Order: structure tokens, then C-alpha cells, then sequence
């Protein structure tokens, strides 16, 4: 989950986005945010292959 | 014949009672630090001693008197009842930490030196320099009775 | 603890909470009133008393040409409450008595309503006996600070009893000086007032075991009674020579006093009320208690916020008797 | 004042433990020569049945249980489980809840002084200040072994107030079925244990009422 109080242990998703503007007609901010781990289950079925050249 | 016990004390929003919320970010208040996590010479077994609530630097080493006070350590990772990093870090290991400084509002009863004494006169003045409303105004105090 | 191999059952959960007061409001004794303005108004009319003479059937006739008026203004204290729940509190925690569930926001605000409503009834219950010993409730703020007696003219009549004397009845020497003089002064109009003795535990088991009371004690009931001249409190009672004696158990009767008041009596105790610092009713009218919960429009941050300011008033402090005596 | 800086509630505690359960089986067997070539015993000549037998066991058993349950009840008020010749899940509950022992010692031996006066000092006041909110209608019973309770009620200070006291029947009413005595003064409750389970010279005192304080756990 994102950090934002919405959904503090409540849900995922893969990309938050959010704009906002101050009310007041002078600002505006643009907001972005992730969180994710890639994680291989099985380190052994990958092999390394390094190559003398010349 | 244990029963095996397990506690805990306080939470995050008790030691910031409020916060000022800049419109434009939310990152004005908070300063990133990196700070050792597990004791220098003790094993990787030893739970550190970065209770919440503890007065640190401006580099990050913990505050021993007024003069090397500079923020108060928030972080997530040493929260009450965030018991789950034991293991994870060696002796020396270096992390990040978070800092909270500016536009807060700060509970008296809370911070404390590195060695475990309550904030002064000398250390609220420091802190307040910051822009940081130290009060001690807090109700909830005395426990049930006794 | 040793893993996720054994699965855990379900558990428990118990709760302690702070003691909470019922007496005075169970009794009945105050009166509120809503108003606009910070100040509240007093008119207290006092009326004449006077005995007719015959006279005979022509001559001069008699004239009623008595009364009397007063009028005074006070303040009202302010008694804020606040708190604020962060993000950091609620996520990766579970509800504590549920296992597994995870913890929601919802949870935590409906506990910390709890928690400010049972303060909100703590501080009424204590400003409520402050009344009784003729002093406004109102800690670290010299501004609404009153001390009734001089403000309506009236001085404290005391009733010193000694619990050394054996050969002298206690509870005689309240009938001779503090009942009598509550009951002259008391007024006509009041019907069913019942005079009722408070006291500090010490002061209580003083009186209970001198001599001269024992064996009036001893032949009283004093089991379940209780239970049926109020409502739950768990206090002693004793009533004996139309006297209600009642032991403080909220500390609230400093040691070695207390006090007699006679109940009834309409409109003897009253509590005001003004509205809160808001904008939207700075004059509008006046609440029990205000209760705010604000979630911050940017999904970070949620606050909760309570008010209420409040006075309580005693009418008539020519009618409570300050009693202390030697132990 | 109205415009200053407000207040907050920042308090709160926890605790969690964790227990074992004991275990308690029973069993019978009956053969063929329990009952054949036998009468029921009060038919005369009508001839032994295997139902009857196994009717009776079981009631057996039924009442062994039940006594064993009644007599681990009392086990909880002295703060210690009941689990006899198994020392796992022998628990001292003061210890584990990190308390001790409030002791009212009161000395029968002084006539001057009135017992029920110093319980009234000590404990009641007590266990009212630690009751805690949100307890409605729990009412202080006192519980005491037969020697100290023949020791209150002999002792002078106390005589006047027990001879004017009835001691007749309530114990029908204010209970429903044990015949042992009764006695209820200055607003506290007095029982004479009947079963031994409190030691000779020895009394207790719990506040009943108060939801959640005992509970019992299944497996």
C-alpha cells in the first residue's frame, strides 16, 4: 500500500498517482508513488555464463 | 512455570501531538539521517537502544547534552512493538534514519537523552528554536489508579 | 512465538477503565442553561415576611411595603481537548483482540471518542463538588475563580464536632446548631427537601465508632439498602435521627470535613453554558459538548478535536454547613 | 483561555501472555461377571441388566467430574491454577500479572479494636481504588475459612451487631441452596467455607461482578 492514510494496511495497487491545486487558484503539485519488491523464488534453475575472449 | 509475556508503550502520534502540513510537499518537516543501528561491538543479537522519543544530532550521533540537540528520532524502524529487525543488520552497519525538526508540535514527557534523562530548560530552548511547540499540557498521565 | 508451524486459536481480551462518579447527578441536584454570551446573569428576588394584627371593624387598616433585589455577573472557563492519529499508528498493527484481523482507522477513532467522552464525564463529575464547598471549578486560570459566600454576602456557619468527647452525643450537636439553622433559613416554597450529610472517610469512621453511636449503629441494617436509596454507587450509608450521612469515595472531601446540604430545593445549583470558539456559532447557542473529527484533504493525516465551557453555580451558600473535628 | 494553546491524550499500555491447559481423562470397564446371575438390587427378583450398570457409571462419572470442577474453581480465587501432580501448568497468577498480595492481617485477640473496621481500612478501600471504571453492581464478598469466622463473630466488638441480625432464612434468597452461614455487616458480605478449600484461619475477598475477571479455557 501507499503511505497516504487511505489505505494503511487496506489494499495494493501498482502505480498512486494524485494532483492537487491549493483551492486558491495560485498552486498546483503533482504527486507519484510505488512500492514493490521483484523477488526470483527459485536461485537455482539461473546459470551465469562468463566468456574468455581472444 | 513462565507464561511468556510480550508489551508495549506508546505509539508514533504521542510524541508528534500535531503536525503543520505544507501544502506544497510533505517532506518539509522531516530531515533524512543516517545513523549505526546496532551497537558497535555488541553481536548481531542485541535489539539497539533507539527507543523512539530519543534527542540526536546534527550528524546523526545521539545527544548527550542542550548543545548536541538537533531533532527527534521518529523512525519507523524503532517504533514500540517494531520488534522484527534482530538479525537483519551487523555490528557497525549504517542506516538511515528520520528526523523530525520544523513547524511540530513536541510532548514534554517524552524526549529524552541517549542515557535515558528527560529533556531540560536548555534542551526545550534549543528545540524550540527550530519552530517547534514544546508543551506539556497532556492529560492521560496517571495509569487507572495506581 | 515458535513459528508459524503452530497455528494459534483464538484469545482474549480484557480493558481497565478510570472510576467515574454518579452520586450528584444521580441525586439530582443541578439544573443547565444554554446562553450566548461568555457572562451569565443572576437575579435572585427576595421577598418580605410579616404577621398580621386584628384590629377593629372601621379603624385604620394595613399596608404590605416590603422587598428586596439583587443581581450580579460572572465569567466562564474553557476546557479544550484534541488528538491526532497518524498513518505510522494504524498500518502493519493488527486489532488487538481479534488475532489476525488487521487494524483499521475506524477502530482507533471510535476508541479515542470513548476515551475523550470518559475524560469530558470525569471533569464534570469533579467540577460538579466544587459546588458544594462554595467554590467555582476552574484549575490554573485566577479568572473565574469565585468564592460564593462573599460574593452573595454570606459567611460559613460552622459546626465543629469533637469525636473525643464520649460523654457528648456527635450527632446532637449537628442537630442543635447546623439542621436547625438550615431549616430557618432554608425558606417557605420548598417541598420535600431532606437534609444529607457528606463526609470525608476519616470524618465517617470517626463519628461511626464513637460510644455514643455504637449502639445506634450496630441495630441499622446497613446490607443492601444501598441499591434502593440511589442509583449503584457503592459508598456506606448511614440514617439515623433524619439524617442522611454519606462517605466521599472520589477523595473529593478533604480529610477530616464535612459538609450538609439540604437537596430540593429548585433551582439551589445551576451550570451554564457558552458556545465554542468557532467561527460558525461564536453567538449562536450552547452545547453539551462539541466533538470535531477532521480528515485532512490530502489522505495523511486525521485530527480529532472536543469543547466545552461550562460554569456551576451555587444559588444559596447560606445553606451549607462546614463541619471538621478532632481525631 | 480561549485562543491559547489546547491539550491531548497521549497515554496507553498493553500486555499479552500466554498458557498451557492441563488434562483430565477417567474410565471404566464392566465384564460379563459383573452382572450375571445378579438381581437389580432394590427389584428383588427381577434379574441384572447391562443398561442399569452403565446408567449408574455414567452418572459416576458424571458426579466425579463435577466435583473435580467445582474444586478447581476455588483454585482461581487463592491465584493459582489446579492441576495437581503435574508441575507445567502450575501457574502463580501474581507473578505472571507482575502483582503481590495486598495482606489485611486482623488480630482477633484485641477487644478493643474492631476487626470488620480494619478490613473496612484496608481492603475495601483497597480494592474499590483499583477496581478500575465501567464496573457496575460489583458487590465485596468476604469469604473465610470456620475457624476465622467463628473467631469474628465470638469477638465482643462484633456480638451486639450479630445478635440484632435475623440469620433466620435470607440464605434462600440471597443465595439458591448452600446451608452454610451467613453474616452481612457494614455493607461487606461474610461466607463460611464448607468445603475446606480455604485453609483453617485464612479468609478472602473478591468484588464479584466485574465482567471478564475469572474465565475458564477449553481444548
Amino acid at each position: 500500500p501507499s503511505d497516504t492514510l487511505r489505505d494503511a494496511n487496506q489494499a495494493a495497487q501498482e502505480l498512486y498517482v494524485f494532483f492537487k491545486e491549493s483551492n486558491y487558484l495560485r498552486e498546483a503539485k503533482i504527486e507519484s508513488e510505488t512500492s514493490f519488491l521483484t523477488v526470483n523464488n527459485r536461485p537455482e534453475l539461473v546459470v551465469k555464463s562468463t566468456g574468455k575472449f581472444t | 512455570a513462565k507464561a511468556h509475556v510480550a508489551t508495549l508503550e506508546g505509539n508514533y502520534s504521542d510524541i508528534v501531538l500535531g503536525r503543520v502540513v505544507a501544502f506544497g510537499d510533505t517532506g518539509w518537516n522531516f530531515k533524512e539521517v543516517d545513523m549505526t543501528f546496532i551497537a558497535d561491538d555488541a553481536d548481531a543479537d542485541s535489539k539497539t537502544t533507539l527507543f523512539a522519543g530519543v534527542l540526536v544530532g546534527e550528524d546523526g550521533t545521539p545527544a548527550t547534552a542542550a548543545a548536541g540537540v538537533f531533532g527527534v528520532l521518529v523512525d519507523r524502524k524503532v517504533l514500540p512493538g517494531v520488534d522484527h529487525y534482530i538479525g537483519v543488520f551487523e555490528p557497525g552497519e549504517k542506516v538511515p534514519m528520520v528526523l523530525a525538526v520544523r513547524g511540530l508540535t513536541l510532548n514534554q514527557l517524552k524526549l529524552k537523552y541517549a542515557d535515558g534523562t528527560a529533556i531540560d530548560a536548555a534542551g526545550i530552548q534549543a528545540l524550540e528554536a527550530q519552530g517547534n511547540q514544546v508543551t506539556d499540557k497532556i492529560v492521560g498521565t496517571q495509569f487507572i489508579g495506581s | 512465538q515458535n513459528g508459524d508451524f503452530q497455528i494459534l486459536d483464538y484469545t482474549g481480551l480484557i480493558s481497565t477503565m478510570p472510576r467515574v462518579d454518579t452520586l450528584l447527578q444521580s441525586m439530582n441536584l443541578f439544573t443547565e442553561h444554554f446562553g450566548r454570551t461568555t457572562v451569565a446573569r443572576i437575579e435572585r428576588l427576595d421577598d418580605g415576611a410579616g404577621d398580621i394584627k386584628a384590629v377593629q371593624r372601621g379603624g385604620v387598616r394595613q399596608h404590605l411595603a416590603n422587598d428586596r433585589k439583587k443581581i450580579v455577573n460572572l465569567n466562564i472557563p474553557f476546557f479544550p481537548l484534541d488528538r491526532s492519529i497518524d498513518r505510522a499508528d494504524i498500518q502493519n498493527f493488527r486489532e488487538f483482540g481479534t488475532e489476525n484481523a488487521p487494524a483499521t482507522v475506524d477502530a482507533e477513532v471510535q476508541r479515542h471518542m470513548a476515551r475523550i467522552r470518559r475524560s469530558h464525564a470525569i471533569l464534570k463529575s469533579k467540577a460538579m463538588y466544587a459546588a458544594l464547598k462554595g467554590t467555582s471549578w476552574s484549575p490554573d486560570d485566577p479568572v473565574s475563580d469565585y468564592n460564593y459566600y462573599d460574593v452573595w454576602g454570606a459567611t460559613q456557619t460552622t459546626a465543629d464536632v469533637d469525636f473525643t468527647k464520649l460523654g457528648v452525643d456527635p450527632i446532637e450537636v449537628l442537630e442543635a446548631e447546623a439542621r436547625a439553622h438550615i431549616i430557618d433559613w432554608a425558606g417557605d416554597n420548598g417541598d420535600n427537601y431532606e437534609i444529607v450529610v457528606l463526609a470525608s472517610r476519616q470524618w465517617f469512621s470517626a463519628l461511626i465508632a464513637h460510644p455514643q453511636v455504637t449502639g445506634a449503629y450496630s441495630q441499622y441494617p446497613s446490607t443492601q439498602e444501598i441499591l434502593r436509596r440511589r442509583l449503584n454507587a457503592n459508598n456506606r450509608i448511614f440514617e439515623h435521627k433524619n439524617i442522611l450521612f454519606i462517605e466521599d469515595i472520589s477523595g473529593n472531601i478533604p480529610a477530616g470535613e464535612a459538609y450538609i446540604f439540604p437537596r430540593g430545593i429548585s433551582r439551589m445549583f445551576e451550570i451554564y453554558y457558552a458556545p465554542s470558539d468557532t467561527l460558525r456559532d461564536a453567538n449562536q447557542a450552547a452545547q453539551e459538548l462539541y466533538v470535531f473529527f477532521k480528515e485532512s484533504n490530502y489522505l495523511r493525516e486525521a485530527k480529532i478535536e472536543s469543547e466545552t465551557s461550562f460554569l456551576t453555580v451555587n444559588n444559596r451558600p447560606e445553606l451549607v454547613v462546614k463541619s471538621t473535628g478532632k481525631f
